[PDB]
Formats: structure tokens, C-alpha cells, sequence
């Protein structure tokens, strides 16, 4: 039995260029718990990324929050890269501030 | 406070 | 309002890579307040909310002992479950356990919980009577017989009606500044044309606590349950939560759509439109 993660990439606060913020990747709804999550800046892995402690929802599926401080700009592109056994290939979700 | 399975 | 206390536990085996990793976290409502990770440097149960820090070293010593004992029993239980399901020692398996209590605005017990899952599937659960068990299959029936013979349910009932409720009430008082404050959502509607003929309306809720919320789109007053895209409520990282709901609308019909927001922090449900 396996459940593929739902992936959301987003900012803690509404994004303002030049203003410090937090970039988040929330993965949820997945099983088994083994998962790899990277935050990306212009395609490159951000080094310093923290994550919450593994917990789970009423339906037993797991969720985790990966996050890092960052200061968005106009040009800088951000994304979340997730790999899981349910995934043929790593899935990349881009940050879309204009949502 | 936790419970412990006795 | 009403409140809950929950302890969550996950053990994940990793054959050939040491002993299972054990992680447990405790919550009051949607606020994390304690953690323990067996892979940590010098594992102890650590505070994660200011209102639990005042508990003395006796409290932390006992909690850490319980956490370590639970890690060990989980390791034994994972070996047992391999036998119960006639499984190889080659694969990684998962054991999950949740327990806790819910109380009403008066602090009365509403109900208690104690349930387990193996490999992401229901395994065995204490029933709401706090006296009988629901076993998911013939393997869990063996655990049921063992727990019945050991009168486990009677012990859980005593905890769930006693210490569970009493310490949840204590935590609620010590953390009343935050645990008993609801932060209402900040809301707005955004508009993104897809085409010359269609546009996306997205209803946003930000900065709210607790996580429970209802966001709904109406067209001409009729809920668009079938045609609404609703993302999972997500944590902002500052204790608050976020959520949005989106509908695709015919261009020019935007004013026929209304977003409705229900949250504990709101005295009245909000109705919003695209401006």
C-alpha cells in the first residue's frame, strides 16, 4: 500500500521583494514515510533547510514541513523537489507567488 | 502527560 | 471551545541500517508542545511550546523514560507483526500509534482514543466505550485477545478519564494566552484569466488558528462543491495556517460567485467577492 505526496510550495508571509520571509514546502498525504525534499533556488539545492518532526493525519498518512529563510526578488526562481517511492522521477513544483 | 502501556 | 490532547508515535524499521527510528510528538489542539526522536544526539523529550517549559525536571525525566520504553516496545511489536503477517525480515515496515482525549468547553471528557496502524492500515482501535476493541483482521485479533486478558482497556480508560483530561486542563490554563486564542483568517479573492472565455477565482484564508476552517464557493447562491478546487490546509510556520479554494468561471460572470468563510475566530461567517 502506497500513497503519493501532495506537494505545496509557498511563502510564510505575502511575498515582498527585498523583504525577508520563509519559503515552505509542505508534503502531506503520503505513505510510506521515507521521502526526500529539496528546496531549490534557480535550480540549485538550498543548503540550509530545516524540517518538522514526522507526524500524521487521522487517516494515518504522513506530513512534513520543509522550510528556509529567504528574501524573494523579481528574478529569483524557487521550487520544491520531492522524491518518493510512488514517483517514477523526482517531481518539481515551482513557487508561484501570484497565486 | 503521557500514558505508559503497563 | 472544545480542545484535544494527542500523542503520536511512528516507528519505521530499516533492515541492514540499524534499529527502527522512533519519533513521537505531542499536540494540544493544533499546537506542537513536545517531541522525541531516537536518532537525536542525546535523545530526550524536548519542549516545543513556552507553556510546557515550566514543568520540572521530574516531569521531563518521566516523559523521557516513557518515550524510550515506547521505542523499545515498538521494536518488539514490529518483530511480532512480522510473525503475525508471515513476512520477511528484508523489508521496511511502519508502526503508528495515537492516543488522547477531547474535552468540551467545560473541560468535561468528550471522548478518548487509542489506536494503532501497521504499514499505513488500521490494525486495532479502542472503541469509544473505552472498554472494547475493534481489530481489523485476524492478526489484530491476536493482539485483542492478549490485551483483553491483560485488561489493557481498563487501564486506558482510567488514564483517558483521569490524567489525560486533568493534564490537558492544566496545559490549557498555563498556555491560555495562545491555546485559548483563536486568530481569524485574513481573506481576499484573486482573479487570474485562463482564456478569453474563462477565469480563475481563488479565495484565500491566511494567518488563522486553529486549523479547522470551511471555505466554500457559491454560484448564484448554490454551493459549487463538485467544481471547487480545495487544497489541504497548510502550516505557515508561525503557528498559523493557510488555505485556498478556487473555481473556474465564465468570463463576465464573476459577480455571481461568492466565497464563504467559517472559522472559530469569526463571530459571523464572512461572504467575499472579487473586487
Amino acid at each position: 500500500i502506497q500513497r503519493t505526496p501532495k506537494i505545496q510550495v509557498y511563502s510564510r508571509h505575502p511575498a515582498e521583494n527585498g523583504k525577508s520571509n520563509f519559503l515552505n514546502c509542505y508534503v502531506s498525504g503520503f505513505h510510506p514515510s521515507d521521502i526526500e525534499v529539496d528546496l531549490l533556488k534557480n535550480g540549485e539545492r538550498i543548503e540550509k533547510v530545516e524540517h518538522s518532526d514526522l507526524s500524521f493525519s487521522k487517516d494515518w498518512s504522513f506530513y512534513l514541513l520543509y522550510y528556509t529563510e529567504f528574501t524573494p526578488t523579481e528574478k529569483d526562481e524557487y521550487a520544491c523537489r520531492v522524491n518518493h517511492v510512488t514517483l517514477s522521477q523526482p517531481k518539481i513544483v515551482k513557487w508561484d507567488r501570484d497565486m | 502527560k503521557r500514558w505508559i502501556i503497563l | 471551545g472544545s480542545h484535544s490532547m494527542r500523542y503520536f508515535h511512528t516507528s519505521v524499521s530499516r533492515p541492514g541500517r540499524g534499529e527502527p527510528r522512533f519519533i513521537t510528538v505531542g499536540y494540544v489542539d493544533d499546537t506542537l508542545f513536545v517531541r522525541f526522536d531516537s536518532d537525536a544526539a542525546s535523545p530526550r523529550e524536548e519542549p516545543r511550546a513556552p507553556w510546557i517549559e515550566q514543568e520540572g525536571p521530574e516531569y521531563w525525566d518521566r516523559e523521557t523514560q516513557i518515550c524510550k520504553a515506547k521505542a523499545q516496545t515498538d521494536r518488539e511489536d514490529l518483530r511480532t507483526l512480522l510473525r503475525y503477517y508471515n513476512q520477511s525480515e528484508a523489508g521496511s515496515h511502519t508502526l503508528q500509534n495515537m492516543y488522547g482525549c477531547d474535552v468540551g468547553p467545560d473541560g468535561r471528557l468528550l471522548r478518548g482514543y487509542h489506536q494503532d496502524a501497521y504499514d499505513g492500515k488500521d490494525y486495532i482501535a479502542l472503541n469509544e466505550d473505552l472498554s472494547s476493541w475493534t481489530a481489523a483482521d485476524t492478526a489484530a485479533q491476536i493482539t485483542q485477545r492478549k490485551w483483553e486478558a491483560a485488561r489493557v482497556a481498563e487501564q486506558l480508560r482510567a488514564y483517558l478519564e483521569g490524567e489525560c483530561v486533568e493534564w490537558l486542563r492544566r496545559y490549557l490554563e498555563n498556555g491560555k494566552e495562545t491555546l485559548q486564542r483563536a486568530d481569524p483568517p485574513k481573506t481576499h479573492v484573486t482573479h487570474h484569466p485562463i482564456s478569453d472565455h474563462e477565469a480563475t477565482l481563488r479565495c484565500w484564508a491566511l494567518g488563522f488558528y486553529p486549523a479547522e476552517i470551511t471555505l466554500t464557493w457559491q454560484r448564484d447562491g448554490e454551493d459549487q462543491t463538485q467544481d471547487t478546487e480545495l487544497v489541504e490546509t497548510r502550516p505557515a510556520g508561525d503557528r498559523t495556517f493557510q488555505k485556498w479554494a478556487a473555481v473556474v468561471v465564465p468570463s463576465g460572470e464573476e459577480q455571481r460567485y461568492t466565497c464563504h468563510v467559517q472559522h472559530e475566530g469569526l463571530p459571523k461567517p464572512l461572504t467575499l467577492r472579487w473586487e
